[PDB]
């Protein structure tokens, strides 16, 4: 199938540049334009520009000219966007997305690349298990959680039992406090399956390459 | 630039209902309009292109209409999973431009929260921190009040509340309320309570633990 695999999250200091990549697979790379789209947090999609992989021709949103440089490596079917002179106004999710010559649309999208422009240091999260106190009454289901505290930058992923529990999961949006993010994740499983069976939250913080697993214990 | 205006940032609907999201182009764009669905935390997904054509695999309940400047995206029978921001986009000229987005909000019946309170973990206490967290899960509507009481006394400082988006399965909300203390403070008190007040009952849902046992 078509896949646009973007490079991972970026934390860059102001004034720096970043180059984000979009590895295209599953289709004839040179038959589609590659587009880049910015999405600031809570805001709409902004088209940055496109590049014709066939000849490297680019078309930019004037607003991003100079700011963004689109390139392509045909041989590696990878599109790149270099963003320069970075400020926190550039902190956003950036998508690559494919468009045919015709019809006119963005049919396949990368997963997005989160760019954080900040002088702040990477801070891995402290991961704390949230298990019921000894006094709690057991009902049909039990809610467990992991508190993911004091990390930066924002990208964090909590996986419960290697994704085998995701239908019962709540991911609470991170809140920024004193320059650090905190989030939590809950999972609700039948009480007949915990603690009889292991429930583990695995908290990945890509910026610090940290993974903390907490086995929820009564 | 062509401006694509979605004048409604939000539209409420109910599961099974028909909802139409409008988009107005600042100039004639013929039918060079696409509609995208962006679910929370996800990349946009193309649903409609050329104003009225469903992209491959797109369910029949999604339609688009319009030509010139006024475009409509319609979900004929909304499903909870359609909770998303919907964007129109013109592909008529450069730069490509998007509408501001319309977030579909799903009105379901009220649901009381399932409240869970968690004492600080031994790990955190070792760090000299004490976060007490209360999960208020799967409630509707979003409006909810959490009150923390420490030894019967309301505690307002150090409380951070985070709401989820509406659940794509049941359209409820969940929220976490975290009371962050120092370890020293936490151990100067015994009873920790989060009280959830929600329109589904005049009686707060109260979850508590005593640090002793």
């Amino acid at each position: 199938e078509v896949q646009l695999q973007q490079s991972g999250p970026e934390l860059v200091k102001p004034g720096a540049s970043v180059k984000i990549s979009c590895k295209a697979s599953g289709y004839t790379f040179t038959d589609y334009y590659m587009n880049w789209v910015k999405q600031s947090h809570g805001k709409s999609l902004e088209w940055i520009g496109n590049i014709n992989p066939n000849n490297g021709g680019t078309s930019y949103n004037q607003k991003f000219k100079g700011k963004a440089t689109l390139t392509v490596d045909k041989s590696s079917t990878t599109a790149y966007m270099e963003l320069r002179s970075l400020t926190s106004e550039d902190s956003a999710v950036y998508y690559c997305t494919r468009s045919p010559v015709r019809p006119y649309y963005f049919d396949y999208w990368g997963q997005g690349t989160t760019l954080t422009v900040s002088s702040a240091k990477t801070t891995p999260p402290s991961v704390y298990p949230l298990a019921p106190g000894c006094g709690d009454t057991t009902g049909s289901s039990v809610t467990l959680g992991c508190l993911v505290k004091g990390y930066f930058p924002e990208s964090v992923t909590v996986t419960w039992n290697s994704g085998s529990l995701s239908s019962s999961v709540h991911t609470f949006p991170a809140l920024l406090q004193s320059g650090l993010y905190t989030m939590s994740s809950s999972v609700t499983v039948p009480s007949s399956t915990w603690p009889s069976q292991t429930v583990t939250c695995s908290v990945a913080h890509p910026a610090s390459s940290t993974t903390v697993d907490k086995k929820l214990e009564p | 630039d062509i401006v694509m205006t979605q004048s409604h940032k939000f539209m409420s609907t109910s599961v099974g209902d028909r909802v139409s999201i409008t988009c107005k182009a600042s100039q004639d764009v013929s039918t060079a309009v696409a509609w995208y669905q962006q679910k929370p935390g996800q990349s946009p997904k193309l649903l409609i292109y050329s104003a009225s054509y469903r992209y491959t695999g797109v369910p029949d309940r999604f339609t688009g209409s319009g030509s010139g400047t006024d475009f409509t995206f319609t979900i004929s029978s909304v499903q909870a999973e359609d909770l998303a921001v919907y964007y129109c986009q013109q592909h008529y000229s450069i730069p490509r431009t998007f509408g501001g987005g319309t977030k579909l909000e799903i009105k379901r019946a009220d649901a009381a929260p399932t409240v869970s309170i968690f004492p600080p973990s031994s790990e955190q206490l070792t760090s000299g921190g004490a976060s007490v967290v209360c999960f208020l899960n799967n409630f509707y509507p979003k409006d909810i009040n959490v009150k923390w009481k420490i030894d019967g006394s309301e505690r307002q400082n150090g409380v951070l509340n985070s709401w989820t988006d509406q659940d794509s399965k049941d359209s409820t909300y969940s929220m976490s309320s975290t009371l962050t203390l120092t370890k020293d403070e936490y151990e100067r008190h015994n009873s920790y309570t989060c009280e959830a007040t929600h329109k589904t009952s005049t009686s707060p849902i109260v979850k508590s633990f005593n640090r002793n046992e």
